[PDB]
C-alpha cells in the first residue's frame, strides 16, 4: 500500500496540446497521484494509487484519444 | 445525405486526429476535417448525439454547429 508508478510510451503524442489532453484525461481518474508527460523522449509518466488505479487503466484512459501507447518502465 | 458540421477545439494536429480513433469505434461513419476552420464536417445513419458524445471522449470543448 501507498505510492506505486509506472511510464507508457505514448507514441502518438509529441506536438503542442495532445500533451495538455493527456493531464485533462487523466487527472479526473480518482486514483492518479501524479501525472507527467514528456513531447520530445515522446513518453508518459504517472504516480498512482493501486487501491483506484492500474497500469490497464491508463491504456484505457489513452484509448479515448489516439494516440500509440505501450507501457515501458 | 445527413451531412452535419461540428466544431471542437483542434489546438493541436494531436489533440485534433484523436476524433478519427473515437469515430472508428462507431465505424459505421464518414468525416472530413478542417484544421484551421476547428471542424469535423460528419455524415452517419447513427444520431448526432452519438457523434457528439463520441467526440467529447477525446477531452474538449465541442459544440454541433447545423447542417450542410
Ligand atoms: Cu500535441
Amino acid at each position: 500500500m501507498g505510492v506505486n508508478s509506472v511510464t507508457i510510451s505514448v507514441e502518438g503524442m509529441t506536438c503542442n496540446s495532445c500533451v495538455w489532453t493527456i493531464e485533462q484525461q487523466i487527472g479526473k481518474v480518482n486514483g492518479v497521484h501524479h501525472i507527467k508527460v514528456s513531447l520530445e523522449e515522446k513518453n508518459a509518466t504517472i504516480i498512482y494509487d493501486p487501491k483506484l488505479q492500474t497500469p490497464k487503466t491508463l491504456q484505457e484512459a489513452i484509448d479515448d484519444m489516439g494516440f500509440d501507447a505501450v507501457i515501458h518502465n | 445525405m445527413p451531412k452535419h458540421e461540428f466544431s471542437v477545439d483542434m489546438t493541436c494536429g494531436g489533440c485534433a486526429e484523436a476524433v478519427s480513433r473515437v469515430l472508428n469505434k462507431l465505424g459505421g461513419v464518414k468525416y472530413d476535417i478542417d484544421l484551421p476552420n476547428k471542424k469535423v464536417c460528419i455524415e452517419s445513419e447513427h444520431s448526432m448525439d452519438t457523434l457528439l458524445a463520441t467526440l467529447k471522449k477525446t477531452g474538449k470543448t465541442v459544440s454541433y454547429l447545423g447542417l450542410e
